[PDB]
């Protein structure tokens, strides 16, 4: 099994290939640069790693929230390269992604992930691994003001670890919160570990055609007032 | 050679294919009009949106319109501006990743380029050297052209483009958005001649444009006569007779300048009727020609993409692995 994964829903680029067990991949910082580095990147990674887009087996895609550009550039490139080469889709939540890099770095099995949304406010899940690897939390997904926030916390318990911008804009987001807050070491989502991801969700059938991959967004209020 | 045009700076989505032997072998367009009409006009995020949504959908269609496979595509062109750049970059990331998977050239289009060479999509197509009136949403241009990507700027308009002039009349009169039109199809049922309206810009030489005046100069009848039906009508025919005057006067100016026989004009003000009717009469006593699209291709399509990125290809306009759009991007 051969995936490939493309993340730029944030202020990273990333790219990770999965070969049978072997990840090869590659991160960076790509602040105003996106559309410039993203498809060279991809190329590398297939060159350095002997593998061509036809020999993929699915392409795994960030597929939100984040900067809304950032998310249709991810899902454009991907769908471009899946309608092209044939591939079937896997979209990664970018909340789920961090989570399982805070996984990686440290074994955290508790995640509350908060991304900066802009506009005062914050895209928020709480993902929680399971015996079998298995995050839950899809469900708790949402966009939310600080205030809020706080109030979700205090219904929450333990020991959690936090990544995301989210923190780094409101470092007192989790003030009075009752919790016990680790740093978990992952401001930004990578494609490395969306593979894992992608892995289980392969073997779960749970992929589509390229015409059905969708973004999420989260924020979907975002048009000036409709006229009388 | 066949190319796979893709088109999302604004508000519709396009994709065509032209084949060089055979002509268009498809053609597949989504326009958005009733998710902007709500909002008196176009919400970005809201056009980036529905992109996602339409584009790779209407290139499957256009695939199976044609018959066509992957590899009977030679290239991939993509409108890279001007226009909405979140729009834009769904049209260009889709279309160069394309590209790329199917390791075939591609090819970024300007699309006012796109819009003057629409009318090469019909039989007898112009010969160069012509100008082209270019008259659409946001545009209003007189060009020199006397060659492939040689294009030289005549006259431009200093303020309101003539397509939002007809919109922003057309909705003092309280038609949807785009009124154009309907201002238009108002316009049929007045009296020639009940109002009079100023042809802006024609008492001095010059090709330059403005039609900011001429909106107010219509706003002040609609608010200082009856709002019946008939005195409406009467209002968007003066409007339209001076809008189309304007264009006629500018375009013969244009024409005397340059010396040139050939009058091409593109952009979606050019699908007017009046003004189709009034160019081709022109151009008539000068002994000249007149060229224009099929009304269809005149507003926004991915045909003329198709057509135009052929050109830029064969002219040798290719895109390398990044990709960039250019929401403003001055074609001449
Ligand atoms: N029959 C008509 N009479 C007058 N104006 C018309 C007519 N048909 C279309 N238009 C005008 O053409 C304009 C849109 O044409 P077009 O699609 O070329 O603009 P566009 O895609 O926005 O290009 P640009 O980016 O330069 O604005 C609108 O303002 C519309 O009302
Ligand atoms: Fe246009
Ligand atoms: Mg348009």
């Amino acid at each position: 099994m051969r995936i490939l994964a493309i993340d730029t829903a944030t202020e990273a680029c990333s790219v990770a290939l999965w070969n049978d067990g072997t990840v090869n991949a590659h991160f960076e910082l790509c602040p105003r640069e996106h559309t410039q580095r993203i498809l060279p990147m991809v190329q590398d990674i297939l060159t350095t790693s002997g593998t061509s887009l036809t020999d993929i087996n699915a392409l795994a895609y960030g597929r939100g929230p984040g900067s809304f550009t950032g998310v249709r550039i991810g899902i454009g490139i991907a769908q471009g390269l899946a309608l092209g080469a044939e591939l079937p889709m896997i979209g990664v939540s970018t909340l789920m992604t961090m989570a399982q890099g805070a996984w990686r770095k440290n074994g955290a099995t508790r995640v509350l992930a908060a991304i900066d949304a802009r506009m005062g406010e914050v895209y928020w899940a709480e993902y929680q691994r399971d015996e079998n690897g298995i995050w839950h939390g899809e469900e708790t997904e949402a966009v939310l003001k600080p205030e809020i926030v706080h109030e979700r916390m205090q219904q929450l318990s333990g020991e959690w670890v936090t990544v995301g911008t989210g923190w780094q804009a409101w470092p007192d987001l989790g003030k009075e919160s009752g919790l016990v807050l680790r740093d978990g070491e992952v401001l930004l989502p990578a494609a490395e570990d969306m593979l894992p991801i992608a892995c289980q969700m392969f073997a779960e059938g749970k992929t589509v055609a390229v015409e059905h991959a969708e973004p999420v967004y989260l924020r979907n209020n975002v048009a000036w007032k409709k006229l009388p | 050679m066949r190319v796979l045009g893709i088109e999302t700076s604004c508000d519709e989505t396009g994709i065509a294919i032209y084949d060089d032997e055979k002509g268009l072998l498809a053609n597949q367009l989504y326009s958005q009009v009733k998710l902007h009409a709500d909002y008196g006009g176009v919400v970005p995020e809201l056009a980036s949106r529905d992109h996602v949504r339409k584009t790779v959908p209407l290139i499957q269609a256009a695939l199976k319109e044609s018959g066509l496979t992957a590899k009977d595509i030679d290239a991939v062109a993509y409108t890279a501006g001007p226009g909405l750049e979140g729009a834009l970059l769904v049209g260009a990331t889709v279309g160069r990743s394309l590209a790329f998977a199917w390791d075939v050239p591609a090819i970024p289009v300007h699309h006012m380029e796109g819009h003057l060479l629409a009318p090469m999509l019909e039989d007898n197509p112009p010969e160069f050297p012509f100008v082209a009136l270019l008259v659409s949403g946001g545009h209003t241009q007189l060009i020199s052209v006397t060659g492939i990507g040689q294009y030289e700027l005549l006259g431009e308009s200093i303020d309101d483009a003539a397509g939002e002039a007809f919109d922003k009349t057309a909705k003092l009169l309280g038609l949807d958005y785009p009124g154009g039109p309907l201002l238009s199809k108002m316009a049929a049922q007045g009296t020639a001649g009940r109002f009079v309206f100023p042809r802006p810009m024609t008492d001095r030489p010059g090709l330059d444009f403005s039609f900011s005046g001429l909106k107010t100069f219509a706003a002040n009848t609609i608010r200082d006569n009856g709002t019946d039906d008939q005195t409406r009508a009467d209002i968007a025919r003066a409007f339209e007779d001076a809008v189309v005057d304007t264009l006629m006067i500018k375009c013969k100016r244009a024409l005397d300048q340059t010396g040139f026989k050939r009058l091409v004009m593109a952009g979606g003000v050019s699908a007017n009727r009046t003004l189709r009717a009034k160019l081709a009469e022109m151009m008539k006593k000068r002994r000249g020609e007149v060229f224009y699209a099929r009304p269809e291709f005149c507003t926004d399509n991915g045909a003329m993409i198709a057509y135009a990125g052929m050109v830029r290809f064969k002219a040798g306009a290719t895109a390398d692995l990044g990709v960039s759009v250019r929401p403003r991007w001055p074609l001449a």
